[PDB]
């Protein structure tokens, strides 16, 4: 918490006394981090979709704020808005063991992960995907089509 | 075939993840989102 | 601009369909080709939409060439001075041109607007200021917190 306050720095007094009251909002919080407010809004909504971050203490609890910060950190890693990380986690093998994911869901998550990449990573991705499709097609061809 | 399955979109997913974050430091450093996903999925990242 | 490389072997076809750029869309490769060409994530694209047109009520835009031209131009305006999307948004606020839309603008007025942005940008490069400094020294919105 002290490292978070030191990360804030200059705007610390108004945001700490807004946290001291129960009226702390996402919008004042985003301005101290130079971040777009809709990102924090969607991170809060995605945490509310999962196990509880209660809509009252969604910015009154420090723990809730830390959880939403972890959502923003993992969104900052993949460079993807955190509603795209929701079906990613919903593509688990055993967690939706009722609803087995279809191929199109894998496609929609894969293209969302694909869009976030830069030039060296996308060249290396084309290299590896073409090398995989080579031995993927070749062994099936030998098996059935030849 | 003696070496496959091959799920193409899945290989796209797992290499996109391995190019973003090696060693899952950003993932398991923040343990709440690790509390979301089961470990069986996390086996699916480094191993195909 | 778009189709090198061909995303999933598919060509981006000009059509009459809508592409919903709202942040809760979860859309197809139509959104992915925009994110690839404009080098942008979901949220900053959603901001870029309301920057290009404050009269858009949602994310759904037509697939004609003209909305594409609007989006590409309002991206280039931040690109030539090397800013982000929200930095361009704050820039249009702090110059006072926030209310006007680029969807319909006279070419002389557009020229004059580019000259104003270039004058302001070059003057900030002479002053060595952040855009946050200018926004904080220019804002009329004051926070209400004891």
């Amino acid at each position: 918490f002290a490292n978070w306050v030191n990360s804030l720095g200059e705007k610390a007094s108004p945001i700490l006394t807004a946290f001291e009251n129960k009226t702390l909002t996402a919008e004042k919080l985003a301005n101290a981090m130079n971040l777009d407010a809709n990102l924090l809004e969607q991170a809060s909504i995605q945490a509310q979709n999962y196990k509880q971050v209660t809509k009252e203490n969604t910015f009154s609890n420090w723990q809730s704020i830390d959880i939403i910060l972890q959502w923003t950190n993992i969104a900052s890693n993949l460079n993807i808005s955190p509603q795209g990380i929701s079906p990613l986690i919903a593509l688990d093998y055993i967690k939706p063991a009722q609803k087995t994911p279809t191929y199109a869901q894998w496609e929609n998550a894969a293209i969302a992960l694909t869009a976030g990449l830069d030039t060296q990573q996308t060249h290396t991705l084309h290299v590896f995907l073409d090398e995989s499709r080579s031995t993927a097609l070749s062994n099936y061809y030998i098996g059935k089509v030849a | 075939s003696g070496t496959i399955p091959y799920h193409d979109a899945y290989e796209n997913v797992r290499k996109a993840i391995q190019l973003q974050d090696p060693k899952l430091e950003q993932f398991q450093k923040s343990p709440a989102v690790a509390g979301l996903m089961h470990q069986a999925s996390l086996l699916g990242i480094n191993n195909s | 601009l778009f189709n090198t490389s061909p995303l999933n072997g598919q060509y981006f076809v000009i059509e009459d369909t809508n592409i919903d750029l709202s942040l809760n869309s979860t859309d197809n490769w139509h959104k992915a080709v925009l994110k690839r060409a404009f080098n942008v994530d979901d949220i900053s694209l959603y901001r870029l939409l309301h920057i290009a047109n404050h009269n858009n009520t949602d994310g759904k835009i037509a697939n004609n060439i003209k909305n594409l031209s609007n989006l590409y131009m309002t991206k280039l305006l931040a690109d030539i001075h090397q800013l982000t999307i929200d930095e361009l948004y704050l820039l249009l606020i702090t110059i006072g041109e926030d209310k006007i839309n680029l969807y319909d603008i006279d070419d002389k007025e557009l020229e004059k607007l580019i000259n104003r942005l270039d004058t302001l940008s070059n003057w900030l490069h002479t002053q060595k200021w952040s855009i946050y400094q200018l926004f904080l020294m220019t804002t009329t919105n004051y926070d209400k917190t004891l």
